[PDB]
RNA sequence: AUGAUGUCAUACUUAUCCUGUC
């Protein structure tokens, strides 16, 4: 079983996020860090979008992201701090598209070990030297040099290890030109680890060390250091120098205390809270993140709390030293990773779970009635914060991507074909229940309904150099309407156009001439009122019609082919000749012409007898065959595109076939596009020329960085289509549907996969489909949380404490603390707790977006299990069971008791009633219904349970589970129970004494997530370090029986992936494909196993890989086979994202690989591409 | 390698028809 | 190595000084002590790599002409990112070979 | 009947090494 791992939709999760100026230019770029990939961001500042400029997969874990710059520089750098022994400097080339590694030096062993370094990296602000640390014991400063011809070149690192001392965050002191210093946390545990009576492991505080490295001596030493009051979890550098005084803020539990190094005093501040929190009292409050904005005049800083409450810090100093620290809340923000405050009032929002966020620096945060507490201001007491509305940035975007690994379902619940993903995803408040459909969204900015039958539709500008469109051409059955789009579009006559008669094609020839094509004759308009008519020959008419930026190409009935040329006075001449064809014309196609070439070259013209012809335009060889080409059916219509360029034409089956430009024809691809008459259409998308289908589902081709991708349109079929371009709608599409016309726009770049999302409550654990109602029964439990009664039962102990205190009693804050409900989405979920919790189910049509109905769980009642089928002993009643827990929280503190609820399903699964509640004193994590009855695992303990009139009872107990059951898979015969630390066991069931008896067991213990049966003996399970592996039984195995199992199963397949995998699903994606192993991610990814097919094209793609491993490294530093080896060796897995980099890598390289593989480049991407379209969508 | 892409053209089909149901 | 076993490397910080070899002992490992398959050129110390001490061999110790490289089976085992492996000591070898 | 220390040959390995000098 060799499989090959693929890539459907990238991780939208973000770690880490840079800003600067990457590109060299004034505009400031988004460098994003994901899970398993590079991300570059350029937001745009006058449309407020921020789109995607480069994405790269570094095939590894990074674990810092920072940018530096040189002194005088005018491109800011890319340091990447990855899971690799090694550090690279990398430097975006945009005359590329790529970003190029500047310098790679190794320092230790791969792997998140704490003695390799990797997990901390501080730059100096003044571009010197650089500074990477790991956890505990190591520590290494580099120095960063420019060369003579302005590169940059990187020294010796200087060693500055410190045994038995832990580092928590590192930062660069902002230094005048000076010496370089690097501040940062440090703990001491050479004490506490040689005390048994735990006297030397309390009062043992984190002390702030500074290390200066000597320029002048080449060497780093511990200049200054000094212990903390409390430990600290981050830092904030202060700009220093010229620009304010130095020093670093540490931020802290409760409290804020920026101490300089030097004569400067410790400031500290106690962290402002928000008035009337319904958070427990004894829960600390720290910082999340913090963003820095540094200005010529002055500058600020924005740090946001636990609760996403962003507050803008200010400094007050004094000539030499700090004054005081005056903060003040700046608006209510979600819980984000990271903040980057960017120029002319951007704020980008990474979030660190759910959509992402880019606020854009609206105001100041200062003049205003807000509070802003000052270091000086004494407290004994905290500046009690209000938790006042953001009134100081406005989302200028929102990147709400992926970064749950919860749950999935892939399933085609709708009325389509196709299966949709429903993935529940989020965390706590901000979850929702998101439908993944392989399409694109269409934004109808206009829709109309038109009389009659129209058959065609155009859209011709008024000049060359205009911007945007001018004339909208409806072409009916017997008529033709034509409308002037000036944001106010009616009927228009005086176009010049006289649509009596219905016009084949309508596009402007001149720089300020249209051209109309009708079969009665064809119609030339100039910018003038001027008509120069010419009438076709004979009783005979304009069949089809091939319009360019300089040529006319018509053709009449029998297949007689007519040639006008554009002459350059600004008149169109007739040719000399007509070429007369084999058979009837039924497409005709012609490119456009270059901008630095006059005319078109091919010409491409379909005939009624299955054949496609290309033509000669040129004078030397007009009206001459250059290439022909069979097809399997009649063609319908054809269109030749750049992006290299190739000649697509689509039949009158549901299938077409492409082709490229060349004087031969060369390569040739297929697709089942289908029932319908595919018709091609060129438009304008991204500012590249696209292709836009006219079928049963309307895809739209577009190239994404040396490789195709079509996504259907996810709204109804259309009959014709036409580009638009106009203020209101700058990039849209003007498409025909049946009798109505609509004006649509491909805003979002849907290609992967366009989702719906109906919000949750809380944060969701499974999902069960019921056959017979189709709808969807997830349960939302979070811990750490309150339920609701238990949340306005506090509320109103809140009220009735804040009118004890008798203040003149006549002060009632409870009639505004009470009516208004802060939103937990927005203003964050108001919880906390040691072991309490918050269950809910909810039972929701996939079809729309609001729930049939919900079931609060108790106070202290967590669900982790939910099941819906039916009993051996009832009817057609279909019962949802769902196990819950009492009292859990952590390891720290054990399980006490379980529950096990029972719905009924009434209404046919519309309305659920609480039948029976069976206690359990296990906490149940595994419901699976098997051969009529329920099997129920309580931790160690797999019982089957059947149903009863009062408790549900159990009819069997096994006990052989080694610590506790996470996941239940029942075959037809056998059942595979999933240990939490210990692998997938195969476990058989006897009817005949109620005993379930382990007869097959592993070798190697994993973490086990997930898994699915694959088949009656082959299951793949995954695992928690980010890897995949697939378990296969002997064939010698006997299921019938009565270290630990005699038996033992070996594991055909493995593979790390990287991403923590929570769900998978073998099915098929598209119909008419092969069936993958569809596999999520908890980083917001998705991705698709399929098993080779042929042994010489594993091998091809195994001697492929081979080939790219050493050709194209990855830019982390890090190797191939060690990243798929991170957890479990890699045994008959291709990994497909490093084959598909051969597009991107480059064109000698690209050579050189395929003579090696002994064919060509477009050979080796045909063959890459061939099982994208066999296995995915 | 050719006598299997003969093949794969076949597996080609497959998934076409796929995508026309 | 194999050529002498009481040898102890100098495994001091890695500089920006390229490391040689003899024509004496010209393609052979430092670590692997091998001749077949170069992947990871040698790094010299800075201390290792001064006036006099620039442009001699690391195993060798004579004068240097072509760059020294380490094996890619020391490559592949993580032996190459360890310090300098410059020759300081020298012991039971070339010594008695003088006399005679 | 192993094992022990012991004076004394004999094979084997290290791709061991022969122009080193003030």
């Amino acid at each position: 079983m060799f499989l090959y791992n693929l890539t459907l939709q990238r991780a939208t999760g973000i770690s880490f996020a840079i800003h600067g100026n990457f590109s060299g230019t004034k505009q400031q770029e988004i460098v994003v860090s994901r899970g398993k990939i590079l991300e570059l961001l350029r937001p745009d500042p006058n449309t407020g979008k921020v789109h995607t400029l480069l994405t790269v997969e570094v095939f590894g874990v990074i674990r810092s992201l920072m940018a530096f710059r040189l002194t005088g520089g005018t491109k800011d750098y890319i340091v990447v701090g990855s899971d690799s022994g090694r550090i690279v400097i990398l430097e975006y080339q945009p005359s590329k598209n790529m970003f190029e590694k500047i310098h790679q030096e190794t320092f230790g062993k791969s792997g998140c070990r704490r003695i390799v370094p990797g997990q901390f990296l501080a730059v100096d602000p003044k571009g010197r030297a650089v500074m990477i640390s790991a956890i505990e014991k190591q520590k290494l400063v580099y120095i960063l040099n420019r060369d003579a011809a302005a590169r940059l070149t990187i020294s010796s690192p200087l060693e500055a290890h410190k045994a038995n001392t832990l580092v928590y965050h590192v930062v660069g002191v902002d230094v005048g030109f000076e010496n370089p210093m690097f501040a940062c946390l440090e703990m001491d545990y050479e004490e506490a680890d040689n005390d048994p009576t735990g006297e030397a492991a309390a009062n043992t505080q984190q002390t702030l060390t500074f290390y200066e490295l000597d320029l002048g001596l080449n060497h780093v030493v511990r200049k200054y250091s000094e212990p903390l009051e409390e430990h600290g979890n981050f830092l904030i550098t202060v700009p220093g120098g010229s620009d304010g005084p130095s020093g670093v803020l540490i931020c802290s539990e409760n409290y804020i205390t920026y101490k300089n190094f030097g004569d400067q005093p410790d400031i500290r501040c106690p962290i402002p809270r928000r008035r009337n929190d319904l958070d427990d009292p004894e829960r600390g409050m720290i910082f999340v993140c913090s963003a820095t904005h540094k200005t010529k005049s002055m500058f600020f800083f924005l740090a946001q709390t636990e609760q996403g409450d962003i507050f803008k810090i200010t400094l007050e100093t004094d000539e030499d030293m700090v004054t005081e620290i005056r903060l003040k809340y700046f608006d209510t923000v979600p819980v984000a990773a990271a903040m980057c405050v960017l120029k002319t009032g951007f704020l980008f929002v990474a979030s660190e779970f759910g959509n992402h966020y880019l606020y854009q620096i609206a105001h100041l945060g200062d003049d205003d009635e807000e509070p802003e507490f000052s270091s000086a201001m004494p407290l004994e007491d905290t500046f009690f914060f209000q938790p006042r509305p953001l009134k100081n940035l406005v989302l200028v975007d929102e990147l709400d991507s992926l970064s749950p690994i919860l749950f999935c379902q892939i399933a085609d619940l709708a009325n389509e074909d196709t299966p949709q993903l429903y993935v529940a995803c989020g965390r706590g408040p901000r979850s929702s229940l998101r439908v993944l459909r392989h399409g694109l969204e269409v934004s109808e900015m206009a829709v109309s309904e038109l009389p009659g039958n129209p058959n065609a539709v155009w859209t011709v500008r008024r000049h060359i150099e205009d911007e945007f469109d001018a004339y909208i051409i409806v072409s009916f059955v017997n008529a033709t309407l034509v409308l002037s789009i000036g944001e106010t579009v009616e009927e228009v006559t005086d176009s010049g156009f006289l649509g009596t008669t219905p016009t084949l094609s309508c596009s402007l020839l001149g720089d300020d001439a249209l051209v109309q094509v009708y079969p009665d004759g064809i119609r030339h308009i100039r910018a003038d009122k001027r008509v120069n008519e010419w009438k076709t020959p004979g009783k005979k008419t304009i069949v089809k019609c091939a319009v360019n930026q300089r040529q006319v190409v018509i053709a009449l009935t029998g297949g007689e082919l007519v040639y006008f040329e554009m002459d350059p006075s600004g008149q169109l001449n007739e040719y000399t000749e007509r070429k007369e064809m084999s058979a009837d014309v039924v497409c005709m196609s012609l490119a456009n012409v270059p901008p630095g070439e006059q005319r078109s070259r091919f010409l491409a013209v379909g005939l009624v007898d299955n054949t496609v012809r290309i033509i000669s335009l040129d004078p030397s060889d007009c009206l001459q065959p250059l290439s022909m080409q069979a097809l399997p059916a009649q063609p319908e219509s054809l269109c030749i595109v750049e992006m290299f360029l190739y000649l697509n034409i689509g039949l009158q089956n549901g299938v077409l076939l492409r082709t490229v430009l060349d004087p031969v024809t060369g390569d040739l691809s297929d697709t089942r596009t289908g029932s319908r008459p595919v018709k091609l259409f060129r438009v304008r998308m991204q500012g590249q020329e696209a292709v836009l289908a006219m079928s049963s589902r309307s895809w739209l081709s577009y190239s994404y960085q040396s490789r195709f991708h079509l996504t259907p349109l996810s709204y109804e079929t259309l009959e014709f289509a036409s580009g638009f371009a106009s203020e209101q709608c700058p990039e849209g599409i003007v498409a025909i549907s049946t009798n109505t016309l609509r004006i649509l726009a491909l805003e979002k770049l849907g290609a992967v996969f366009n989702q719906v999302a109906f919000p949750l409550q809380y944060t969701p654990r499974k999902f069960v489909i019921h056959p017979e109602s189709n709808n969807l029964i997830i349960i939302e439990t979070d811990h750490n949380a309150y339920t609701e009664a238990t949340k306005a039962q506090r509320k109103q102990q809140m009220a009735e404490e804040m009118v004890e205190a008798a203040g003149e009693l006549a002060a009632e804050m409870a009639a505004a603390f009470l009516n208004e409900n802060l939103p937990e989405s927005i203003f964050g979920a108001p919880k906390a707790g040691n072991g309490q919790w918050a269950s809910v189910i909810r039972v929701m049509n996939p079809i729309q977006g609001n729930t049939l109905d919900l079931v609060q769980l108790e106070q202290n009642e967590a669900a982790f299990s939910v099941a819906v089928c039916r009993f051996s002993n009832t009817g057609e009643d279909w019962y949802v069971l769902v196990g819950v827990a009492k009292d859990l929280i952590l390891n720290p503190r054990s399980v006490a008791g379980g529950f096990v609820y029972t719905y009924k399903l009434v209404n046919n699964g519309e309305k659920l009633e609480f039948l029976h509640k069976t206690p359990v004193e296990e906490v149940p994590a595994a419901i699976a219904p098997f051969q009529g009855r329920v099997l129920i695992g309580v931790g160690k303990l797999l019982r089957v349970y059947d149903l009863g009139k009062k408790k549900l009872l159990r009819k069997c107990e096994n006990k052989h589970i080694a610590n506790y059951i996470s996941g239940i898979q029942t075959i037809g015969h056998r059942v595979i129970v999933s240990d939490v630390q210990e692998s997938f066991i195969w476990v058989r069931y006897k009817r005949n004494e109620n005993q379930l008896i382990i007869f097959a067991d592993d070798t190697y213990p994993r973490w086990v997530t997930t898994a699915s049966l694959l088949d009656y003996d082959t299951v793949a399970g995954a695992d928690k370090f980010g890897n995949i592996c697939v378990v296969r039984l002997p064939p010698n195995t006997n299921d019938e029986v009565d270290n630990g199992a005699s038996q033992k199963a070996e594991v055909i397949m493995n593979y790390h992936v990287g991403e923590t995998v929570l769900s998978l699903q073998k099915t098929t994606l598209i119909p008419g494909g092969s069936e993958s192993l569809v596999y999520t991610t908890l980083s917001g990814g998705i991705g698709i196993l399929v098993p080779f097919t042929s042994h010489e094209d594993h091998d091809f793609f195994q001697h492929v890989e081979m080939h790219l491993r050493s050709e194209h490294p990855p830019l982390c530093g890090r190797d191939h086979l060690s990243f798929r080896s991170y957890y479990f060796p890699v045994k008959n897995v291709i990994d497909g994202d490093l084959c598909e980099q051969f597009n991107s890598m480059e064109p000698n390289k690209q050579k050189n690989v395929s003579e090696e593989l002994d064919r060509t480049p477009p050979e080796v991407s045909k063959k890459l591409e061939d099982i994208r379209t066999r296995y995915a969508f | 390698k050719k006598q299997d892409l003969d093949d794969e053209e076949k597996t080609a089909k497959f998934i076409e028809e796929q995508v026309r149901r | 190595a194999k050529h002498h076993p009481d040898l102890i490397f100098c495994r001091k910080q890695a500089g920006v000084a390229i490391g040689r070899l003899c024509e004496k002992c010209d393609g052979k490992c430092v670590i692997c002590d091998s001749y077949v398959r170069p992947c990871t050129l040698v790094r010299i110390c800075d201390e290792c790599n001064y006036g006099s001490y620039q442009g001699r061999c690391v195993i060798c110790g004579g004068p240097g002409v072509s760059d020294a490289y380490y094996c890619k089976e020391c490559t592949i085992q993580e032996k190459d990112r360890d310090g300098c492996p410059k020759i300081v000591n020298l012991g039971s070898s070339k010594t008695d070979l003088f006399y005679e």
